[PDB]
């Protein structure tokens, strides 16, 4: 609705969709059952494809840079897991061409991650689909995951609040805008946040088990997620 | 952690 707000939301529109995902990669696990160390390898690039897609995003942000420099990192490091999760779910639900979910599902029991973390990602990622997410809610919940203000090791809390509580606004009219007959579309939106949140745990798990099994990452990966 | 420190500042 506001000037200020239609200028942010173009911003961070602008900066969302600037981010390549690069989709040979993707076609190449599609068309080919390699081998778990291989198709590990090929996860490895696409985790690094996340990092750093993350990490262009972010620097953008309006105010990002205004940000003790500490407290920069400390969001990063706290919302990868996060932004990571939902950018899967739009790749998920937008590059992907119809009828593969179940291929890939076999592809990723394949890269030795465990069954029980599994089944909860794929789910999301539908639920995701069933919302019918637009290209606009992806970036927005992506800033708003990333400005988390309840992150830990954050010196300044308030001054995170600042810059996420305008997204927020912004999100709301939207949901408003585009679905006047649906009041609870943002409070769905929220609900898929609270789900995200429990990929932190998974995905702690899902490393500490890759590694207990002799795989190695890059360092980056390493520092993003504290493995020491 | 100088890696995501270089990524960051350019
Ligand atoms: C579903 C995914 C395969 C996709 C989105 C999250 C993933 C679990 C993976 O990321 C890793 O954490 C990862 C970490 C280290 C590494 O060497 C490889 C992958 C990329
Ligand atoms: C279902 C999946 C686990 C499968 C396809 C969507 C996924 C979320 C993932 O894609 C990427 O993470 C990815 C990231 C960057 C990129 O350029 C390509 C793929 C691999």
């Amino acid at each position: 609705l506001t000037p200020d707000q239609q200028t942010l939301l173009h911003f961070i529109m602008d900066s969302y969709n600037k981010q390549r995902m690069p989709q040979e990669i993707t076609n190449k696990i599609l068309k080919e059952e390699f081998s778990a160390e291989e198709n590990f390898l090929i996860l490895t690039e696409m985790a690094t494809n996340h990092v750093q897609v993350l990490v262009e995003f972010t620097k953008k942000l309006p105010g990002f840079q205004t940000l003790d420099h500490e407290d920069q990192i400390a969001l990063l490091k706290g919302s990868a897991v996060e932004a990571m999760f939902l950018r899967s779910a739009e790749i998920f639900n937008k590059k992907l061409p119809s009828g593969h979910s179940d291929l890939l599902e076999e592809r990723i029991r394949n890269s030795g991650i465990s069954d029980e973390y599994i089944t909860p990602m794929f789910s999301f990622y539908k639920s995701i689909g069933e919302l019918k997410m637009t290209q606009e809610e992806y970036a927005l919940l992506t800033a708003i995951v990333i400005l988390s203000p309840d992150r830990q090791y954050i010196k300044d809390r308030e001054a995170v609040e600042k810059l996420q509580e305008p997204l927020l606004d912004v999100l709301q009219k939207l949901c408003k805008i585009h679905q006047p007959e649906n009041p609870q579309h943002f409070a769905c939106l929220l609900g898929r946040l609270t789900e995200l949140r429990t990929f932190n745990h998974h995905h702690a798990e899902m490393l500490m088990s890759w590694r207990v099994n002799d795989h190695k990452f890059t360092p980056l990966l390493c520092e993003i997620w504290d493995v020491q | 952690n100088a890696l995501l420190r270089y990524l960051l500042d350019k």
